[PDB]
């Protein structure tokens, strides 16, 4: 199951769900946009309940190149961070992505 | 008409029963062909052609506001059922006012008329058990089941100044200390 | 018969959470509290 | 059938412009925007 995508504004998206299918907060949630040059894959903190199965969230990228109607899924689960003993010696963004190495950080 | 009627009615109740598919079918569109479909892939084999038709027509015009369409069928039940009651105009429309008049007398009815998450027959069964024409018990019953949370005096009022106006002639409230003549009351009416 | 209607018509708590956030959250359903 | 209900209605082109002025403008439908 999936919600939609009813308007969107800045970096505030609100999205909807079906009956029995909000999650909790402090989730994230994944979105796909698609573009001839802008394609990415946003990702979404939930922020708070507007009720009507409608919750308002924040996402951590640029908003350009979104189109309404798009379903977005859920992994029913907080941000999470690799984490272990070969991360010293090697930068990482915010969602832990090491700079260094596009293929780094992701077995911890 | 009266199977239309009880169509009608079925339909009102299952559409103010859920207000999601209020809030969806009120979007302002120009097309209506996927509303259109929505209508016949649900429940389009319980209602007649005609009512059918009818209904089509009403979602595919557009409407400012969704309790207007909402009001706007309980609005055409009502005077189709006139209608078809007058297909003796006088006499019904009298004593429909009369009774609307004779029930609006009793302050203790008119408190108990508010309902508000009361049962959807057994106040009707109260009502009509506390009461004539048949098409006034039929509108009277219907008018009953279809309000909320509003004045039924004023519902009452409304339903005869409709009636009344779908004859040509016009309501006139007249305050006397006694009865005028036969006579008099016709010359008063020439006048 | 009005009053023999009313008569007539004379004759376990619980709520519901709507919504929530920032500490604070909307219940309905309680009748008198 | 809710759920058939939702499908149903998600499922070359003009737009219209609904209300202009000051330079703003409000245009309904086209959802390939």
């Amino acid at each position: 199951t999936a919600g939609r995508v009813v308007r969107i504004t800045g970096p505030v998206v609100d999205v909807e769900f079906p009956r029995g299918s909000v999650p909790e907060l402090f989730n994230a949630l994944h979105a796909e946009i698609t573009f001839g040059a802008l394609a990415k894959t946003l990702t979404l903190e939930v922020a708070q309940h507007l009720g009507d199965s409608l919750v308002r969230c924040i996402s951590m990228q640029p908003t350009d190149g979104l189109v309404r109607g798009v379903e977005v899924t859920d992994t029913g689960a907080s941000i999470s961070v690799p984490v272990g003993d070969g991360v010293k010696g090697h930068v990482f963004n915010a969602l832990g992505d090491c700079l260094d190495d596009p293929g780094y950080g992701k077995d911890f | 008409l009266t199977n239309l009627a009880d169509e009608l009615a079925s339909v009102a109740k299952l559409l103010l029963s859920e207000t999601a598919l209020n809030k969806h079918l009120a979007e302002p569109t120009d097309d209506s062909a996927p509303k259109v479909r929505l209508l016949e892939r649900l429940l389009s084999d319980k209602v007649s052609a005609t009512t059918l038709d009818l209904l089509r027509t009403a979602v595919s015009n557009r409407w400012s506001t969704e309790s207007n369409l909402i009001d706007a069928v309980e609005h055409t039940a009502r005077l189709a059922l006139l209608k078809r009651a007058e297909i003796e105009v006088d006499e019904v429309e009298e004593q429909l006012f009369r009774f609307g008049r004779v029930l609006d007398a009793e302050p203790r009815l008119s408190a108990l008329l508010s309902d508000y998450t009361t049962p959807a027959e057994g106040r009707v069964a109260l009502l009509d058990k506390a009461l004539v024409n048949q098409t006034a018990a039929a509108l009277l019953s219907q008018t009953v089941g279809l309000l909320r949370g509003e004045r039924a005096d004023e519902a009452v009022i409304d339903l005869a100044e409709l009636a009344v106006s779908r004859r040509g002639e016009v309501v006139a409230h007249v305050s006397a200390a006694a009865e005028l003549s036969d006579a008099q009351r016709t010359r008063l009416t020439e006048v | 018969x009005x009053x023999x209607x009313x008569x007539x018509x004379x004759x376990e708590e619980i709520g519901t959470v709507i919504d929530a956030g920032d500490g604070i959250a909307h219940v309905e359903g309680l009748p008198s509290v």
